[PDB]
């Protein structure tokens, strides 16, 4: 959703990648602006691993599962 | 998922007068791009669609008959419509000035992305 806090960038959703890491799988994230959709790469370090969406569905976020942008 | 192309469009439709005239008329869509890429000239008895000789080869007389018709109901009496060719850039056809108006929002956008912390 649009409202997300700025601690969720650098807390939660960090830290769910954080401790879940393999297997080099780029980050992209979909920011839902009112103005345009823009795509900006988290590439932080982390690569995370695939475990996540059971854990990530667990609360209130639905997340989809697209084409690799790399494999492109 | 364009909303904006069409909501953009009716920015271009509210600015431009040829624009606002084809949507009175409801083209359709092949000639409603002859339309747009044509800039608006308008004399005392008529209106001559100059499209961009840039896109020459999609200007075809099943579009400019259904394109006739319809000016033809917008004057109220018969225009010779003809679609001619002069490329020169000094005034913009309903369709570039939309194209601006595109692009520089995207960018506010990537800026707030980028500015989220």
């Amino acid at each position: 959703t649009d409202r997300q806090i700025d601690d969720q960038l650098l807390n939660r959703l960090r830290q769910s990648l954080e401790p879940h890491r393999s297997g080099t799988i780029p980050v992209h994230l979909y920011y839902q602006r009112a103005d345009a959709r823009a795509r900006l790469r988290f590439g932080a370090t982390w690569r995370v691993s695939p475990s996540d969406r059971l854990l990530n569905d667990l609360r209130g976020l639905i997340g989809s599962e697209q084409v690799e942008l790399e494999f492109d | 998922t364009p909303e904006l192309a069409a909501k953009l469009a009716a920015e271009a439709i509210e600015r431009d007068p040829w624009a606002a005239q084809v949507s009175q008329l409801s083209l359709p869509k092949l000639v409603e791009q002859v339309a747009l890429n044509a800039w608006k000239e308008e004399s005392d008895n008529a209106v001559c669609l100059h499209l961009r000789s840039s896109q020459r080869h999609l200007n075809n007389r099943g579009a400019q008959q259904k394109l006739a018709e319809a000016l033809s109901m917008l004057k109220g009496s018969t225009v010779e419509l003809t679609i001619v060719e002069d490329d020169n850039p000094a005034v913009r056809t309903p369709l570039e000035w939309r194209q601006a108006i595109y692009e520089e929002k995207l960018a506010q956008a990537r800026e707030s992305i980028i500015a989220d912390n």
